[PDB]
């Protein structure tokens, strides 16, 4: 990389990071998605 | 229609777009039939009979 | 040399299936409908025998689909209608079967397009 | 309605067969249960083997009893020469597997299964 | 070379898939974007085939050229698009190389 | 205890319901007069066999079958309910 | 006898004079490739996509539109053929864009899939490609018209199917552009079957758009209940999630069309949902509970209440099994205060006869009428697709078509005889010059919608109808098989109600209000509070908290129409049968387990305790609810007519106004389309 | 961009974010969430619109054969811009 | 030549027609079909009863001399009566040819075992057994050889499902490998891919 540098983008990684698994830093997995059926919420007054 | 098309033709032609698409999802469609194929593997004759 | 066997056959105890996937499931045998958003009929050929679905629930680590139904996927093909329903019979599973829906022959002309009288006469091509 | 036996001709001989099956197991089950070491008792074993016949006992077609004394002559023959493993012998027991009630009620309570 | 994501959320990639690696959702973005709201792969699926990018019109999906992520746990091995794309932001550098110098056998 | 409901199946074409098909052409209307307020339910389906369904109070209910019954025989049975 | 032989490929086929070449080959399982033709629409020949070789012909023809001669043989397969097909395809992908991978047509579109098949595996265009902007016409279409294939079937649709001459084309040759010219939205009852028939990704669904692929989906065949025609659906799921509804082929129902409420309300089955059994607590707010808790506190209530002090209220949505079951639950505290909010007069036969409440001429039948007789009703939102049905025999059979009721706008020209009820004793009574073309017709055909018997001289009018009926049959001149007295209903669960012996309207439970009522799925608002004792324990049964949910004391989370197995009777009289997509979700539960769940625990188990028995109970009740499918004649018509003269009733001064006048009432007309955000986008576009 | 819930947690460009009450929250308890910060729907809106000259520009995202397949865009409304469906770079027709 | 299209062999199509006649000719008392694929392959096709007859005399007839059983399978087709469809693959040194020979079975009918004719059909018989359930009578040795000890069915049926009925884990409790009813957190994703519109008219079947 000192003879040919890599290509520059603003959205690459400025510091690398070696492995981070077994520390607080791993990756921990999710489901990116929101929920998908809405529920209905009762009403907050009596009238029954 | 068997092999897909290079890169840069799926990303230039229509026909080869549509191809690159359905080979990659649906594959190529095979003609009915049956065959016993076999060659000189390292280990002896190695065969598939496929349907 | 021949024997002679006359009660029905019913394999279910030799099949190796779990008791709840024989008398708890049901079991439908159809013609698959066409695909309304494609014109071709090529899937409408032969008969498909098909069970009733069940729970699908999210995996709580991914969201994944989860199931617990080992015949949530299996889908047979048949060439007729009773091929089908005998080997529903075989296999004790309970079925309902529908009849092949077929598209109504119909007159097509084109010269109705330009009716002198007639209410088909369309208005523009 | 001609069709080719396996072994029996007709259910009176099938049901020798499994006869002689029946035999070969209640037998069977001190040997397991001493050689295989397991924590349950003859008795057990031999109420399980019960239980196994039982559940064939309408039957009534000689191939599909053939097919059945076939298949738990295979069975008895990986028992007897310690093909199978504990973990196999005990699996007829289902012992982490919890109980599911079979009444209306039980099932509605607990989900869309019938 | 923007910032925007690549990915269109085709599905080809999971169409292809021979281990089934691949979960993807999509949905019009706040802008109209067709874009994904969830990708994930399952990496003790995946048989490291490279048939996804093989598959991908748009060069979103790529096999990098690390080897050294092995991890602690099995959780730790099942990515979700966060995971991929912090991925891609770490490994663009080398992975852009890469590609330069075999796109052209492709 | 009392009469609640009936129900009288048939179908349209078999001789197995041609009393029953009888006595609802010609003594159906008569009887709906006498008993405005009385469920009197006639269900038509192909192939079937001609039944009489009577539901008494707290969901009891007994059937009769009217298979090759008369128009007359129509009529008793269904006195038979009104009544017993 | 008049049957023509003609050759497919050497193969000989009789077919009919006036059958096309297209025609010809499909009666040898042979499809020949097409673009522009639609069997449903009218022939236009413009694609060229069906060209095909006559053996001996130096010119290929176009199959969809050239009628079969004597002694011709088609060459499906010839290489003038094939060739012609690459050079067509060939042109149709020059100017189509790369936009498989961003499309929502790719995996199950034509113009792929006759490429891979018909045309040829490159292309040698070497120039750059046309680009057309895209055109606003709804929320419910999305147009990327760069994608269009100018194949006109939107256009000849819009024409004859809908009705609606909005949709054109615009300049020529190869800047022809089909849309709108002007700014307009494409809002009719139907619109969205043009994402159906358009071929390419040029027409899409805007609340489906990007979701799902073709292959991922898995296909559910089951019944609409968002109208009583029962339309066949497929219903779309991916991972135990409904992603779309799309149209299912029935020759005698839907053909292959849907509504636009069928189509896109199912988005209202996403929000609103119960998921869980409530109860009200210590301060009288409802509480998330248990099924044991929930339905303790019910069957205590069920335990210590009998006869009148007991009802129940149907609503639109439910199915044949729960209706059975809780009628068998409540007889058994002595109960018959079983009810619909649906009103039909019980005057005369009332529901005894089923040829009183049925359209009896069956919707297949509309195409055999020569003469149509609408009172009180707009059948073009109360049933869209049997609307459509008769602007087909309109078109097709000039057909002629009057209305009693106000002067709506159906699709199609009709006589409008007024909106006074008095004009239907006039028709009986040979006043009115309408009279002579009844008369006069071989199969007249008399349709009383349902909506029309919610006013309060349902009775009157039903007696007024089913006399100008009694009339023509008498008089001959109508053969003696042909039923003219004809019910339109709009609620899915009608039919079956009333062919369980339900009573239809809530008229019994005014009378004598209840202390104990279960709602199920009754979210008319027919009864509330202010029509019963002030303790009223009332049980709400259903899939959505709408109207009903927020008054009960006790909530039940059942399953919607897309989550069970249930039966539903149309308007017909065909029963029909829906089957599981997805399962209902949280704590919710199959309807009709629920009553019988709740049987047990109040000590009058009723005796089924599978789908398939409750089905037989259901064939103890009503045999033809059993028979799917079947459309089960109804007779008797003469004892009806007579027992409905008994009791003479005065019609109202008011004129017949149907309740949906317009689209903007259309689009939400139940708990589940009221929930729907995308019938709230289309009711937004109508009315702004 | 990353914003925060009441409770602390990131929000992802998908909207994602467990809301309180929700168990699975404990998953990054002594760990992390895992959340891309450079949001595409926000770097793609800081591309200025591309002026030109004609009625219908092609676009393939840059690079030749690297970018996506080449589209044409339709630039003949100026109530809008022609945005590439592919890559979202925006266009405009001058004049 | 065109250069993507695989070139025809007429000598070869020829030769195996003529011998496909031969055995026909031969065994008329079994064999029901004869058929050459247009990739010069020659199937014969014969009733169950034949399979020992016919595989003998391909074996030891000195215008065969079929010496090596190359593959003995089984195909499910649920839809015939006999579902079971069993393949022999054979291969002839001496004339440097291949045969298939095919015949059938149902669920509760045996086939004869033919090792009497190759001894490599001893463990392909078990396999068939083991993933078809076909039952070959006179086997020396008939017993599962693939799947796990007590496993019950079939799995190469067309109806046994891809996963199974069960799986296993380690239970503590127990201290040993227990099996139960098959829970997956990621059902599989049964994916509809054949396209509606025909690719084959070659292929296409009487309406
Ligand atoms: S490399 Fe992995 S994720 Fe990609 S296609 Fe192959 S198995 Fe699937
Ligand atoms: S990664 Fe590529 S192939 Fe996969 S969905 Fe995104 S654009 Fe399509
Ligand atoms: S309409 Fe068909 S061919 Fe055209 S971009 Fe869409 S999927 Fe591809
Ligand atoms: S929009 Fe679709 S249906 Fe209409 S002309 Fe274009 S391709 Fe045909
Ligand atoms: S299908 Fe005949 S020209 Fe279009
Ligand atoms: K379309
Ligand atoms: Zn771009």
């Amino acid at each position: 990389p000192t003879v040919k540098p890599p290509t520059a983008r603003k959205f690459i990684w400025t510091n690398h990071k070696f492995n981070l698994s077994g520390t607080p830093q791993q990756y921990v997995p999710y489901s990116t998605t929101r929920k998908k059926i809405q529920e209905w919420v009762p009403p907050s007054t009596p009238y029954k | 229609k068997v092999s897909p098309p290079k890169r840069a033709e799926m990303k230039t032609s229509m026909e080869s777009l549509i191809h690159h698409f359905k080979l990659y999802t649906e594959g190529y469609q095979v003609p009915p039939g049956a065959t016993y194929t076999a060659i000189e593997a390292p280990k002896g004759e190695f065969g598939v009979y496929l349907v | 040399q021949l024997i002679t066997v006359d009660e029905k056959l019913d394999i279910t105890t030799i099949t190796g299936v779990p008791e709840e996937h024989i008398k708890t499931r049901k079991a439908r045998i159809f013609v698959p409908a066409r695909n309304n958003m494609q014109s071709g009929v090529n899937n409408t050929k032969k008969w498909k025998m098909e069970f009733d679905t069940r729970e699908r629930w999210e995996n709580p680590l991914m969201g994944w689909a989860s199931t617990a139904d080992p015949l949530s996927n299996l889908v047979l093909t048949f060439s007729t209608k009773e091929d089908a329903v005998a080997f529903a019979e075989k296999n004790g599973w309970s079925y309902d079967v529908e009849e092949r829906k077929v598209p109504k022959p119909k007159s097509k002309s084109y010269g109705a397009n330009f009716s002198w009288n007639k209410r088909t006469r369309v208005s523009t091509k | 309605t001609s069709v080719k036996p396996i072994f029996s001709r007709d259910m009176n001989e099938a049901k020798r067969r499994v006869r002689e099956l029946y035999r070969a197991w209640y037998r069977e089950v001190p040997n397991t249960v001493h050689l295989f070491q397991l924590d349950i008792s003859v008795k057990q074993g031999r109420d399980k083997v019960r239980e196994m016949f039982k559940k064939n006992a309408h039957i009534t077609d000689p191939r599909v009893v053939d097919l059945l004394v076939i298949k738990g002559k295979m069975e008895l023959e990986e028992t007897i020469k310690v093909w199978k493993q504990r973990t196999h012998v005990m699996r007829f027991f289902h012992e982490t597997e919890a109980p599911r009630p079979k009444d209306f009620l039980s099932k509605f309570y607990v989900g869309h299964d019938p | 070379p923007s910032g925007e994501e690549r990915c269109i959320a085709c599905k080809l990639c999971e169409a292809v898939c021979p281990a089934q690696a691949i979960t993807i959702e999509a949905e019009p973005r706040a802008d109209g974007s067709r874009r994904t709201t969830r990708y994930d792969i399952d990496m003790t699926k995946c048989i490291y085939c490279g048939f996804c990018q093989e598959a991908c019109p748009v060069d979103a999906i790529v096999e990098g050229p690390n080897f050294e992520f092995s991890t602690e746990t099995h959780e730790e091995l099942l990515y979700n698009k966060e995971k991929l794309l912090n991925n891609g932001d770490k490994w663009e550098a080398e992975i852009a190389a890469n590609i330069q110098a075999d796109y052209l056998y492709r | 205890l009392g009469l609640r409901e009936i129900r009288i199946h048939l179908c349209q074409r078999s001789p197995g319901s041609q009393g029953v098909r009888d006595f609802i052409e010609k003594r159906y209307v008569e009887l709906k007069k006498a008993n405005p307020d009385l469920p009197i339910l006639i269900r038509e389906c192909s192939d079937v066999q001609p039944k009489l369904w009577a539901r008494y109070a707290f969901g009891q209910e007994k059937n009769v079958s009217l298979n090759n019954f008369s128009a007359d025989q129509v009529t008793r049975a269904l006195e038979n309910v009104l009544s017993s | 006898s008049n049957l023509i032989e003609v050759f497919v490929d050497g193969q000989s086929v009789m077919v009919e004079p006036g059958t096309t070449v297209l025609q010809a080959c499909e009666k040898v399982g042979m499809q020949i490739p097409r673009f522009c033709y639609h069997e449903r629409l009218s022939v236009a020949g413009n694609c060229r996509m069906c060209l095909v070789e006559i053996e001996k012909a130096p010119k290929v023809v176009a199959a969809c539109a050239m009628p079969v001669m004597k002694g011709w043989n088609i060459l499906t397969n010839s290489e003038k053929t094939k060739k012609a097909r690459e050079g067509v395809m060939e042109f149709l992908l020059a100017n189509h864009p790369l936009d498989c991978p961003i499309c929502d047509q790719g995996g199950e579109c034509d113009l792929q899939d006759q490429s891979m098949m018909f045309g040829s595996d490159r292309s040698r265009f070497l120039e750059g490609k046309r680009a057309v902007e895209d055109k606003n016409i709804g929320p419910l279409v999305k147009t990327i018209m760069t994608r269009c294939i100018q194949c006109t079937r939107c256009i000849r649709f819009a024409s004859e199917i809908a009705g609606v001459d909005d949709l054109g084309t615009t300049g020529r040759g190869n800047d022809m552009q089909v849309g709108t010219y002007i700014e307009k939205m494409f809002m009719s009852e139907l619109s969205g079957n043009i994402i159906d028939i358009c071929p390419v990704g040029a027409l899409t669904s805007k609340p489906y758009a990007f979701t799902a692929r073709p292959w991922e989906t898995r296909k559910t065949e089951s019944i609409d209940v968002m109208d009583a025609v029962g339309s066949n659906i497929v219903v779309s799921t991916r991972t135990g999630e409904v992603m779309r509804i799309l149209p299912r082929m029935h020759e005698d129902i839907n053909e292959e069309w849907i509504s636009d409420k069928t189509r896109f309300a199912y988005d209202g089955l996403k929000r609103q949902r119960l998921t869980e059994p409530m109860v009200r607590n210590e301060k009288g707010l409802l509480t998330h509970t248990t099924w044991e808790d929930a339905l303790s506190r019910v069957a205590g209530m069920l335990q210590s209440f009998q006869g009148n002090d007991v009802a129940a209220i149907a609503g639109g949505l439910v199915d044949a099994e729960a209706l059975i079951a809780l009628k068998d639950l409540l007889n058994r505290v002595d109960s018959d205060t079983l009810c619909t909010e649906e009103v039909f007069p019980t005057a005369g036969a009332g529901t005894d006869l089923r040829s009183n409440y049925l359209l009896n001429t069956t919707i297949a039948g509309v195409e055999e009428a020569d003469v149509v007789l609408l009172v009180g009703t707009n059948p073009r939102f109360e049933a869209p697709l049997f609307n459509a049905r008769i602007r087909k025999s309109w078109l097709h059979n000039d057909l002629k078509v009057a209305l009693i009721g106000s002067p709506v706008d159906l699709t199609y020209r009709y006589d409008h005889l007024g909106d006074s009820p008095k004009i239907l004793q006039d028709i009986a009574s040979g006043s009115h010059p309408f009279s002579q073309v009844l008369q006069e017709a071989k199969k007249p055909m008399v349709i009383l919608g349902s909506s029309a018997l919610q006013r309060n001289d349902g009775a009157a009018i039903l007696a007024a109808v089913s006399n100008i009926a009694q009339k023509i049959r008498t008089s001959s001149g109508v053969t003696g098989d042909w039923k003219v007295m004809n019910i339109l209903h709009r609620i899915a669960s009608q039919v079956a109600a009333l062919d369980l012996g339900y009573k239809p309207g809530v008229e019994a439970i005014q009378k004598n209000p209840p202390k104990m009522l279960f709602l199920l799925g009754a979210d008319g608002g027919c009864i509330t509070r202010q029509d019963l004792p002030k303790d009223c324990f009332i049980v709400y049964q259903g899939h959505h908290g709408d109207v009903g949910a927020p008054i009960a004391d006790v909530i039940l989370p059942g399953a919607a129409y897309t989550e069970k197995s249930a039966t539903y009777v149309n308007t017909e009289g065909r029963a029909q049968q829906t089957k599981v997509a997805v399962t209902p979700p949280g704590l919710a539960r199959e309807d009709w387990k629920i009553i019988r769940a709740l049987s047990e625990i109040a000590g009058m188990t009723l005796p089924y305790d599978t789908l398939d028995q409750v089905r037989n109970r259901l064939e103890e009740v009503s045999p033809n609810l059993v028979r799917y499918d079947d459309v089960e004649g109804a007779n008797y018509f003469q004892q009806a007519s007579e027992l409905s003269k008994l009791v003479n009733q005065q019609l109202l001064a008011d004129p017949l106004v149907p309740p949906q006048l317009t689209i903007k009432d259309f689009y939400m007309t139940d708990s589940i389309s009221r929930a729907s955000q995308t019938m709230a986008k289309c009711v937004k576009a109508v009315t702004e | 961009g990353v914003r925060t819930s009441p409770t602390g947690e990131k929000v992802t460009h998908t909207g994602q974010v467990y809301d309180d009450g929700d168990y699975r929250k404990v998953r990054f308890v002594g760990r992390q969430k895992e959340v891309n910060e450079n949001f595409a729907i926000d770097l793609i809106a800081e591309q200025p619109v591309s002026q030109v000259g004609s009625r219908v520009i092609s676009c393939d995202g840059g690079g030749g054969a690297l970018g996506h397949p080449r589209v044409y865009i339709n630039l003949d409304k100026e109530t809008k811009t022609g945005t590439c469906g592919y890559c979202g770079l925006q266009f405009r027709q001058q004049h | 030549t065109r250069p993507t299209v695989r070139p025809r062999n007429d000598v070869a199509h020829k030769q195996l027609s003529a011998f496909g006649e031969y055995v026909a000719e031969i065994l008329p008392k079994y064999v029901q079909q004869v058929q050459v694929s247009c990739f010069n392959e020659l199937e014969i096709c014969i009733h169950p009863d034949g399979v020992i007859p016919v595989l003998t005399f391909l074996r030891d007839h000195s215008n065969a001399q079929f010496k090596s059983l190359a593959d003995l399978t089984a195909v499910d087709i649920p839809t015939r009566q006999n579902r079971f469809e069993i393949v022999y693959n054979l291969l002839s040194l001496r004339f440097n040819s291949r045969i298939r020979v095919k015949t059938y079975t149902d669920e509760l009918t045996p086939i004869e075992s033919s090792v009497p004719v190759y001894k490599a059909a001893n463990w392909y018989e078990r396999e068939i057994w083991d993933m078809f359930g076909v039952f070959f009578a006179n086997h020396p040795d008939l017993r599962r050889i693939l799947t796990d000890y007590g496993f019950e069915g079939h799995p190469f049926r067309k109806d046994f499902p891809l996963s199974g009925y069960v799986e296993l884990r380690y239970d503590d409790e127990v201290k040993r490998v227990v099996a139960e009813p098959v829970e997956l957190a990621q059902e599989f994703r049964k994916f509809d891919l054949n396209s509606p519109w025909e690719a084959f008219p070659a292929y296409r079947q009487p309406p």
